[PDB]
């Protein structure tokens, strides 16, 4: 489509200069049967021998410069072609990694988009060498037929008229052939069929010891095939006899009138073999481009489902530009309602209303479901709510840049992913600028990961290969702890991060709650399965099918006597 | 590699009882090739014919004889054609009837083992290629030879020192076709390395997004992507430069051979040893001998590379049954005692897990023995132990004073019967089903049967009676009428020993029950399988089997 001229109009300098290239090189390749014919010639009037060396000369300059020619277009188009290919297979994988999280939550069909992205380079090389090879052929054709017109115009009338009935002929013919191999294919699928029944029955005809009559059935399925396929090689028979008298009965004709003519005295024998030795190539070049044509054919019908993916609407806000300097860290709930874009029938948040204010810890404690991770997915901008505001410093979440509201708010979830590469990479992963060693050694201290960091032999540059197998939940959770501590953010969510971790982490993490000097510009939402952590929050909040039941301090829902009373008492 | 090597002998013992079709289709093949190597010398000749003083009749003879070889030649290809299509169509027949002939013969375990999409897929697709590899492969190599030769002694009558200068050429492209071919290997490893490499951060990325989406670390993903493709851009370019190398060097030599012999054979005909046409007709046959030689000497590559689509079905006919070879006691007397003496049984698929620990009890012909147990107790094992389609893991069990796999298997199932816990029907019609395993059988024996199996109520209702056509595995009939159809059907042999395997069933049969006594006729042994005791209450010798033990 136009799509493809659109993307490969960035080069047309290159591809003119490649094609004044190919018509060169197609020009000077076809220098051997014209002087072939000539110097035959020449012999045969016993001229002399200066216009011999000359004509041997001259033919043997024309086909060096045409294969040197050819080299050079071949090398330009496959750097052009590699370029555009690479270009396209970035865009279409910056396309992808855009559109929203419910496009890639599911991850039944993540695969999917690990292969699609990944069809694009075979379906570029598909399209990368057929094109060229159509393009390398049909002009080498053009060239050929602008030189037997020049020699005679009445064989080159002759073999144009008579090229159709030798190159589509055998193409009706195979329909006969084609429609008894689908007839024989189903025959087969049939037999295969009844054979496969009998087969899955095996111990109620074994009960009966019927396994001959089962054979005699099976034999008889294909006694009828065997009709069918005599037929189908009685047609192939044909077909292949039809097409080599077809293609062979040209030479004889084109002999006959070339000796009708040569005996008119119109042309000599030298132009008569010149035009036989071109016109075997002239068919070669037309059966390359029959043969050619289907597959780019395909390829072409098959672009259009890459651009499906390059072109894809997000469903989601975009970016916004605020990229304030100073962030207290304030964030408002205001009646918030939330459900899921992939079953939105059931709502999982309704009514949610809290405030969270720097140096203070909220502690957000329910059952197991009721949405207890799904309010940390909201804060960091993963989801947008369906119902109510979600304010941060007085401004909604997607006013603010997205790498800067990212760097602002950190989160450790359930179950962090580490990627492979170097230790010391992972903490300071998105980072737009390198830090330093020593923050790195600060952050590791600050979630206690430093214990176990020296240890290993390589230091912080130990490699990690994927799902981190290389390290137990524990140093996972330290990982993850120090990394999300490296950018020192406004809010920090810590979901499920003191479950398999060590009483050593557990001490880090509670001191880095309430006694650490540095929390008094950090608001912190903290879910947890431990009631020592739990107790000292200044806000605990339960949540019960996505609404708020009880609130307060530790002290409060103490006195209230409910479910916190009971979860305590459990 | 001496798999190959007999798997290719396996495939020509196969195709043995087809050498006159392959006879023939060589025959025809030479004379196709020879008839088409004629043409260019002919041609050369009416070249040579229309120089100097001309001559009609010499014209119209070389016409009319070009025309007469290639229509021999066209008629002699369409021959050699239809016959390799019909040698494929012919052991595709035979392969799929020989593996279905052996795969009929296993044991029940291996079906169990394997799955029956396997079997298709086996069954189905393999056979294909194994009858595709053959006669193709053939038809090349013969066609590649033919041609070289007749090429060849067509140069050896033209003329030898342009065809010792044409020789001269084959080394040279062969040196640099193996150099090219070592290096491009490690190329194309180099290619699959960085490919691989470059596919593992965008599996990564889309793997985990969310931690990625939330440290806003997106656009460092494509960057990285971008790397990485920058890396695979350069090795295929590199490639790409090898490629072109080659075959410029491929054709400059081609084209320094076509010179010489040129100018060697202008030199020939000025010395007058030659003529014009024979030196066209020198050229084509040139042009035409170099593809043929190239394929013949990477044929035996070819072949090779197609046999590993062949050798899980040999090796599926080549699998040994774990049965017992069959006996052959076949008497006329048969009163029908049957006995268990410490029978225990552990299931080949399962071992080491015995399911039974010991049963012995003994049945009588005019009796009715009733067995019960909860749901899997297993007493569908006892049933399947009983009609010999396991054999047991201690003890022994005796019919009539007789082992139960000493006796013919066709005659053993002929007399001891069971309808199954799960009817299963076939594709065939009522009569068909009623009537099956059995080789002949008359109208009133089948309409008795379904009279005592109280199915023929519902025969007469849809058409043409009994001949009434069934869905693909009885997908036609209500689970009552199939239960009742199961039942005439096993009643239709007229039994002594009969199992009914009821458990699990919905056609009141206390209606069976009150048809009579449990099909007991007083000379015919009946064993009838009931989940609760009081569902029978009338059987003469009642058996309770609890985890394998009887009470
Ligand atoms: N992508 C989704 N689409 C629809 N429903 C979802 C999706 N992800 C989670 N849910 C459901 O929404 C609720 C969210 O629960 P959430 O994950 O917050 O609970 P939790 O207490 O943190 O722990 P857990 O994951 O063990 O339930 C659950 O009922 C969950 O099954
Ligand atoms: N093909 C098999 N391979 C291995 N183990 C099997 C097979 N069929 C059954 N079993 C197991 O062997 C025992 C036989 O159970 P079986 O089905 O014969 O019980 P049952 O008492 O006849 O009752 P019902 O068939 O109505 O459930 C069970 O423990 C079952 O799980």
């Amino acid at each position: 489509v136009r799509r493809l001229l659109g993307c490969l109009g960035s080069e047309t300098r290159r591809l003119s200069l490649f094609l004044v290239l190919v018509v060169l090189s197609s020009l000077g390749e076809m220098a051997i049967p014209f002087f072939t014919g000539r110097l035959t010639d020449w012999i045969l009037q016993d001229g002399s021998a200066d216009t011999f060396t000359r004509n041997l000369t001259l033919m043997s300059i024309l086909t060096i410069a045409s294969a040197v020619l050819e080299f050079v277009g071949d090398g330009i188009y496959n750097n052009t072609m590699g370029h555009v290919h690479s270009h396209l297979q970035g865009e279409v994988f910056g396309a992808v990694l855009r559109q929203e999280t419910e496009f890639f939550q599911q991850n039944q069909t993540g695969n999917i988009m690990s292969r699609v992205t990944e069809d694009t380079s075979t379906l570029s090389d598909s399209l990368s060498e057929n094109l060229s090879l159509f393009l390398w052929y049909l002009v080498r054709g053009l060239c050929l037929l602008g030189i037997m017109l020049w020699g005679s115009v009445s064989l080159t009338m002759v073999t144009l008229i008579t090229l159709p009935l030798l190159f589509l002929l055998p193409k009706k013919v195979g329909k006969w052939y084609q429609l008894l191999e689908v007839q024989v294919r189903e025959s087969l699928a049939k037999s295969s069929q009844v054979a496969i029944e009998a087969l899955s029955a095996m111990p109620t005809v074994r009960s009966f010891a019927n396994e001959e009559g089962e054979a005699q059935k099976f034999r008889e399925k294909l006694q009828e095939i065997k009709t069918l396929n005599q037929k189908e090689a009685v047609a192939y028979a044909v077909n292949s006899w039809t097409t080599s008298i077809s293609g062979m009965l040209l030479k004889v004709g084109i002999l006959y009138i070339g000796g009708q003519l040569v005996t008119s005295g119109a042309v000599s024998s030298g132009n008569l073999v010149t035009f036989v030795l071109y016109q075997m190539q002239f068919t070669q070049a037309v059966e390359v481009l029959l043969s050619i044509y289907p597959r780019v054919q395909k390829a072409v019908g098959s672009s259009e489902k890459i651009f499906e993916y390059l072109d894809r609407t997000p469903r989601c806000p975009p970016s916004g530009l605020l990229t304030p300097l100073h962030l207290e860290g304030l964030v408002q709930f205001q009646d918030v309602s939330f459900a899921y874009p992939n079953r939105p029938d059931v709502l999982v948040l309704q009514g949610l209303t809290f405030t969270l204010r720097p140096g203070e810890v909220t502690a957000l404690v329910g059952p197991n479901g009721s949405g207890k991770s799904t309010v940390a997915a909201l804060l960091q901008n993963l989801y947008q709510p369906t119902g109510g505001q979600l304010l941060l410093d007085g401004k909604p979440l997607p006013q603010y840049e997205h790498r800067y509201l990212h760097r602002q708010v950190a989160a450790v979830g359930q179950e962090p992913q580490v990627f492979g590469r170097s230790l010391q990479e992972n903490i300071a992963y998105g980072l737009t600028q390198k830090p330093t060693m020593e923050e790195i050694t600060a952050a590791a201290v600050k979630s206690g990961a430093h214990s176990f960091i020296s240890g290993l032999p390589q230091g912080y540059d130990t490699e990690v290969d994927e799902a981190g197998s290389q390290l137990s939940g524990g140093q996972r959770q330290a990982v993850a702890l120090a990394r999300a501590l490296i950018r020192k953010p406004c809010v920090l969510i810590l979901d499920d991060a003191t479950s398999a971790l060590d009483a050593n982490s557990q001490l880090q993490v509670e001191q880095l709650l309430y006694e650490s000097p540095e929390r008094y510009s950090r608001s912190v939402l903290l879910i947890t399965q431990h009631l020592s952590l739990v107790e000292q929050a200044d806000h605990i909040l339960f949540l019960e099918g996505g609404a708020i039941r009880e609130g307060g301090t530790h002290q409060q829902l103490m006195e209230k006597k409910g479910c916190y009373w009971a979860m305590v008492q459990a | 590699q001496v798999n190959n090597k007999v798997l290719m002998w396996r495939l020509l013992k196969l195709s043995r009882p087809d050498l006159p079709l392959l006879v023939a289709a060589f025959f025809f093949l030479v004379l196709a090739v020879l008839g088409e190597t004629l043409i260019p010398h002919y041609s050369g000749r009416v070249i040579d014919i229309l120089g100097g003083d001309f001559d009609p009749h010499a014209f119209a003879s070389a016409i009319f004889f070009m025309c007469l070889f290639s229509f021999g030649s066209s008629l002699s290809a369409g021959c050699r054609g239809g016959c390799f299509t019909y040698t494929m169509s012919r052991i595709n027949l035979r392969i799929r009837e020989q593996l279905f002939s052996s795969l009929l013969r296993q044991d029940l375990g291996f079906f169990q083992e394997t799955k029956t999409g396997e079997l298709n897929s086996r069954l189905s697709s393999d056979t294909t290629l194994m009858s595709n590899w053959l006669p193709l492969n053939a038809n090349v190599l013969l066609r590649s030879l033919v041609k070289v030769v007749g090429l060849y002694g067509f140069m050896l009558s033209i003329s030898p020192r342009l065809t010792l200068l044409s020789l001269l050429h084959m080394p040279f492209t062969i040196a640099a076709e193996k150099v090219y071919n070592t290096r491009h290997q490690e190329v194309l490893r180099e290619i699959q390395d960085a490919v691989a490499r470059a596919g593992q951060v965008v599996r990564e990325a889309v793997g985990g997004l969310q931690t990625v989406r939330s440290f806003g670390a997106e656009e460092h993903e494509v960057c990285r992507y971008k790397e990485a493709l920058e890396q695979c851009r350069q090795l295929y370019w590199r490639r790409d430069l090898e490629r072109a190398l080659y075959l410029l060097v491929r054709r400059v030599l081609h084209l320094g051979v076509q010179m010489l012999m040129l100018s060697c054979g202008l030199q020939q005909m000025q010395d007058g040893e030659l003529t014009q046409g024979s030196l066209l007709s020198f050229m084509i046959y040139q042009e035409s001998v170099g593809s043929y030689v190239q394929t013949l000497v990477y044929i035996y590559g070819d072949m090779l590379s197609n046999v590993g689509a062949a050798e899980k079905v040999f090796s599926y006919m080549d699998r040994q049954p774990n049965l017992p070879s069959p006996g052959t006691l076949a008497p006329t007397t048969l009163q029908g005692v049957v006995k268990f003496q410490d029978v225990s049984f552990a299931y080949p698929n399962r071992p080491d897990r015995p399911v039974l620990k010991g049963l012995t009890f003994t049945l009588r012909p005019g009796e009715v023995t009733a067995l019960v147990g909860p749901n899997g107790s297993g007493k569908s094992t006892v049933a399947a132990l009983l009609q010999n389609l396991y054999q047991p893991t201690g003890g022994q069990v005796l019919l009539d004073e007789k082992p139960i796999s000493q006796y013919e298997h066709c005659y053993l199932h002929s007399q001891v019967v069971s309808v199954g816990q799960e009817p299963v029907l076939f594709s065939g019609s009522v009569r068909n089903n009623i009537a099956y395993g059995l080789q002949s059988c008359e109208d009133d024996k089948v309409m008795a049967a379904a009279q005592a199996a109280h199915a023929d109520d519902f025969i007469q209702e849809m058409e043409h009676g009994i001949y009434t056509d069934v869905g693909e595995k009885g997908s036609q009939l209500a689970a009552g009428q199939k239960q009742r159809l199961a039942i005439a059907r096993a009643l239709v042999r007229d039994p002594r020993v009969l199992i009914l395997d009821e458990a699990t069933s919905a056609l009141d049969v206390q209606c069976e029950q009150a048809l009579q006594d449990w099909n007991s006729r007083g000379d015919r042994t009946v064993l009838v399988i009931a989940h609760r005791l009081q569902t029978v209450q009338r059987a003469h010798q009642i058996l309770v089997l609890q985890e394998g033990k009887l009470q």
